[PDB]
RNA sequence: GAGGGUGCUUGUACACCCAUAGGGUGAGGUUAAGAAUUACACUCACUAAGUGUGAACAACACAUACAACUUGUGGGAUAUACGCU
């Protein structure tokens, strides 16, 4: 049977379930200390998958010798004792373990030594530069570490423990979205993934890849909606009769530009600021505008795929074509302003996995 | 409003008696401006109806310079459009003594 | 008045407040000067923000409308402000 859900991604808020602030201090505390050794490890798997395939090239160059990653006990030309990814995950174990879990270095292991083979090719020519994690980093837990999830109705809030701690979790005002998403797996009916945890300066968020379905409507494949997307104007649809214009300059590039201009306004005022305390504080008011803009565009982005696709969708248009889209990339390429104010690459990844969420076909010409 | 869909008002010109148009006023113009005033309001029920009618069918096309060929509007406006004038209906409403008349100066 | 804090996350606006926050400072290194003292886009860090209960800078309860809510990680690339010639 083919894959007959699409993977999808929540944010959601947790407060430490504990009485008193020093004992919450020490469980946050922890988990940065969590956090600091993720990245320490990211670091360390990434040089140790480096280092081997240039021993492996250096004996080639010593006498053209065939030797592959592979276990000795398996394969004569092997040069590893054991697996791969269990050479990983023991280097970086044997100094990081007592500290943080060992199913972060599990699921960050499993990261970092998939993608490494297929970048690969790119890595024998050289044409990419090996990954410096940040320290921000949202780190990774498995599925192996959710435990006693329930709905503790007294405090009207959903309890767990990521790895022997409680958590109550804070849905707020959202008693319907995410409400009975949670509720979907403490009864076990919705597949959870290797999720993530992220932590921004006192709040806490869990990056949930919950596995969610696809949802059938009544679509016709002859019928076929025609869309084009320019920055005058970012959605325009044609269905028969029917014409949908979603997005304006003003709203779109108007504001993203107003946000940059702003962001220069606070560069240029920075510079004759606060002074003798160093350049963090000097710019401090630059850090304000950390993802302003990228949010702003990823909210307008969000909310013309979806009108994009309601409109498809109530149409019964079951096949949706991107009009000279090749084209204009081309365009887009040998520009500057095209590229840099006109999120293309976005905006069609998220009609490419809201229409394959929804049975319709999306095309590019 | 009127029953508009059963008037018995001719639909065009037709040569109607004096002397019972102007048999209740004793003065064909007298009658001529009562019967105009009518008519100035029956026309102004009428276009209220129509643009009632009309906003139905407001079909939401941006587009400008494409003529547009919607049938129900169409449809609407032809029924609107074979229906007798005002002035017609609001001589047809005098002759059956369904106008009510009064003169301030006289009554002051 | 921008910008913000609480009102799950994002955007808009919204109530309540903070807001000379593009500020008020603390420490370390360095530099200059006879000294006071100045200096650093040198480094690190602290400090403001709904209502009620509550001795309380403890904790808990309550707190607006619409739309959206598949993200995270990394690489390549470009540009902005600053510093030097």
């Amino acid at each position: 049977m083919g894959k007959s859900t699409l993977k999808h991604t929540r944010k959601i808020q947790i407060l430490i379930d504990l009485p008193t602030k020093d004992e919450k201090k020490e469980v946050m505390d922890m988990m940065y200390q969590w956090r600091d050794r993720c990245f320490r490890a990211a670091n360390i798997i990434v040089t140790h998958l480096y280092v081997q395939e240039m021993i492996k090239d250096f004996f080639y160059l010593s006498e053209g010798i065939k030797y592959k990653l592979a276990d000795e006990k398996k394969d004569e030309k092997g040069i590893l004792q054991r697996s791969r990814m269990n050479t990983t995950y023991r280097v970086v174990s044997d100094r990081f373990k007592g500290e943080m879990p060992t199913n972060i270095l599990s699921t960050l292991n499993h990261g970092l030594i998939s993608s490494f083979n297929k970048n690969r090719v790119q890595y024998w020519k050289g044409e990419r530069s090996l990954p410096n994690f940040k320290k921000d980093m949202a780190f990774p837990f498995g599925l192996q570490g959710i435990s006693r999830l329930v709905y503790d109705e007294e405090k009207k809030a959903f309890c767990f423990r990521l790895y022997r701690v409680p958590f109550k979790t804070y849905l707020g005002k959202d008693f319907t979205d995410k409400r009975m998403l949670l509720e979907r797996l403490v009864k076990g009916d919705v597949k959870l993934c290797a999720s993530n945890i992220q932590l921004n300066g006192g709040k806490i968020f869990w990056l949930a890849v919950f596995e969610i379905e696809k949802e059938k409507h009544s679509l016709k494949p002859e019928v076929i909606a025609e869309a084009s997307l320019s920055l005058e104007y970012p959605i325009v649809v044609k269905t028969g009769k029917n014409r949908l214009t979603i997005g304006t300059k003003e709203e779109f590039l108007y504001r993203r530009l107003a946000i940059q201009a702003a962001r220069r306004r606070t560069q240029v005022g920075a510079t004759y600021s606060r002074s003798g305390k160093g350049k963090k504080r000097k710019l401090k008011a630059v850090d304000k505008y950390h993802k302003t803009e990228s949010n702003y565009v990823a909210h307008r982005i969000h909310v013309y795929s979806r009108k994009l696709i309601d409109f498809c969708i109530k149409h019964q248009a079951g096949t949706l074509i991107l009009m000279n889209q090749e084209d204009k990339v081309g365009i887009a390429k040998e520009e500057e302003f095209v590229l840099r104010n006109w999120s293309y690459y976005e905006l069609m990844t998220k009609i490419k996995y809201k229409a394959e969420k929804a049975g319709i076909e999306l095309i590019i010409g | 409003m009127q029953d508009l869909k059963n008037t018995k008002a001719p639909v065009s010109t037709a040569t109607l008696n004096r002397n019972e148009f102007d048999s209740k006023t004793g003065n064909i113009y007298e009658a001529i401006s009562i019967a105009s005033k009518r008519a100035v309001q029956i026309n102004s029920d009428i276009k209220k109806e129509l643009l009632e009618k009309l906003e139905e069918f407001a079909t939401y096309s941006d587009s400008l310079e494409e003529v547009f060929e919607n049938k129900e509007q169409i449809e609407v406006s032809k029924f609107y459009e074979k229906l007798p004038k005002p002035h017609a209906l609001a001589v047809q409403e005098w002759l059956e003594d369904k106008i009510y008349y009064r003169n301030t100066e006289k009554d002051a």
